[PDB]
């Protein structure tokens, strides 16, 4: 069980979560959504640690830790990621990535692997194939090949790269039936249609539906009920925008307490998401200005260097929707066709393991 | 030897307006 | 094994049910529909062996049975009534007013060819009347149907009571474990909660894409008769499906089954239907019978006062899962592989036939289950 | 041994 | 013993 200063540190992520998520959601670029609340945290727990003055305290206030001390923060967020690793399948990897030139101070290497499990490497920017197959291995070897590319492109050439790879693959407290998947239409819009794998199971589940707001919410415990991933739809097919506003902290805690054990048909598409988010135009949206821009960075804590400023915050996760989990009145429909939310839930402390949305998944 | 093949499974949900 | 005479009165009760169906499904206030065609045809009977002159003939006109002689009509339809003598019970009884007592001949008769029971009942005590009706209904079908009416219109005339229950047993059982909650659609708009019984078997199946139906026939224990279902497509009232309906489009229909792979969800459970045929038998050449100014039912008792108020069809049906086990092994054989639906979850038609004569046992409707409405979540 | 899970069920109804 | 009931049948057609 999470100490009083990690769990005062799992609320501030959740709730960075929920901001990150509604700013990339506005951002029409943006289809799917994968994010990582402790991760997301952590990366600007590393900024905070890296850096100086308004650079520093600007990563502290986008946490909203404002009020904490340094090593309380870099302490609670640590043992947040740290209780996050049971018989679900997570691998997570963290590596900063600087210029040839740049040598890390031996005081933040130690600290960043102490806390955040930082990796350091450095790189040459110049030959760019080399680079990306660089990156690209790293996070492939981290993922065991499930997650095989990051980025095709680094823009920013000058600056340190903060590289987050992941794969998570929920393990369900009641499997799927193995033969239980067929092919389905996946509506992305109404006069879109893409050709999925679908996986089904009828069984008990706490399940909510809002004749009002037209969508429904469903709880499908993972292995040993230890946490949760709950998905929101809206009950027919149109973009996400309507349901996005109505997500809020508060909303989420108004609809589960409305939840019930009922008979769910559930119909999900099966196979691995793969998402590489861009953080650093976003994290400076929410007010990590300083970092982000080369002449006001001051990550000297770092390296030694006020030239070093932070290029790009890849948050690159391989979400897998499998069948696999423990042996185990007429049914709700939970038919997931179309566009929705999901959020991953310890049941313990209620962080935030993930928040995303389904878009477009792959397929022709 | 082994049990029936289970029930159908139930109804699709409804299409578009 | 039925005689040429009884074969005759198998073929007028089958012609008279499908006159009966149809004119009782025109009737808007009519939702679920059950009905016997020997036990209906046996009511014309009774009128046929206690009426005198055009009371009687209108009877024999309205079975078809113009040509054929009483003898062989009574005789004929009791054959016909004993033969199917599956669980099945089956009892008749006349209700008269207390004043009126029934002749003695009549009642040798009608007790001889058509088991009919004989009662005479005080309508002015409603309660205790309605009570002895449904007692004899409850202990007939052995608490099956428990009740037959909630009300008595017609208090001066006769009453003829026919109270049934009837259980189809399968000719392969389905499993007694095979059995869910499910939604019965009554209309697009209205669900109710209903309890599916399910089976996968090789089964006569035939699916008009273009008439928009599915037929299915489910043979009963030992193969002796079988129970065939209609049902459209798509959620729409019978009506379309009604006007398809012919003994000639039947043929058409069942010549177009082959044996496949079919997966059949069906509702589990006691339909009970109550019909007052009075206004029906009426409207197909019964007038005389049931006017109390015209009707001449002097050989039922004596008195020209006595009409035909009305001819109660109580019917319980069971859909269960019960029937004669088969071999296991059914499923190994990739015959069962990939089955055609034969989803019941929205109103559908069925018959019960004689596999041998081809005598109706039963034709009727399964409209509106007993169950409470639900919400369709996802409906808009 | 358990039996195959039961058969896909019938198609959805029209949307209004 | 009976296997699991079946897949939720695919969405319907347009109105």
């Amino acid at each position: 069980m999470l100490s009083p200063k990690a769990a005062t540190l799992a609320e501030r992520s959740a709730g960075l979560a929920f901001s990150l998520y509604q700013a990339m959601a506005k951002d029409q670029a943006v289809e799917n959504i994968l994010l990582s609340p402790v991760v997301v945290a952590s990366s600007l727990g590393l900024v905070s640690l890296g850096g100086k003055a308004t650079t520093a305290s600007q990563a502290k206030a986008v946490l909203s830790a404002e009020q904490l001390r340094d090593e309380e923060v870099h302490a609670g967020l640590g043992e947040l990621l740290r209780s996050l690793s049971r018989n679900v399948t997570w691998k997570l990897g963290s590596r900063l990535y600087g210029p040839s030139s740049v040598s890390f101070a031996e005081d933040f290497v130690r600290s960043s692997k102490q806390h955040y499990n930082c990796e350091h490497s450095k790189i040459n920017f110049r030959d760019k194939r080399s680079a990306l197959q660089s990156i690209n291995e790293w996070a492939a070897q981290t993922t065991d090949g499930k997650l095989p590319e990051v980025t095709k492109d680094v823009e920013r050439t000058d600056g340190a790269l903060l590289v987050n790879a992941m794969f998570f693959k929920p393990h369900w407290d009641e499997k799927f039936h193995h033969k239980m998947v067929d092919n389905r239409g996946f509506m992305v819009t109404r006069s879109y249609t893409v050709g999925v794998t679908m996986m089904h199971r009828t069984g008990l589940y706490n399940y909510y539906d809002d004749e009002k707001e037209k969508l429904q919410i469903v709880e499908m415990p993972l292995a040993h009920k230890l946490s949760s991933l709950i998905i929101l739809m809206p009950h027919h097919v149109e973009p996400l925008e309507r349901l996005e506003k109505l997500l809020t902290k508060e909303q989420l805690k108004i609809w589960m307490g409305k939840m019930q054990k009922k008979a769910v048909a559930i119909s999900l598409p099966k196979g691995v998401v793969e998402v590489t988010h861009d953080l650093q135009k976003h994290l400076a949206g929410l007010g990590l200005t300083e970092a982000i821009d080369k002449n006001k960075a001051d990550l000297s804590r770092m390296s030694g260097k006020k030239d070093l400023y932070l290029a790009s915050v890849f948050h690159a996760t391989a979400f897998e929707w499998d069948t696999e989990g423990n042996p185990f009145r007429s049914p709700k429909l939970f038919y997931a066709d179309h566009p929705f939310i999901f959020l991953v839930r310890d049941t313990q402390s209620g962080s935030l393991l993930f928040i995303g949305r389904l878009v477009r998944p792959k397929g022709d | 030897p082994p049990g029936p093949p289970g029930p159908t499974g139930p109804r699709g949900p409804p299409g578009p307006p």
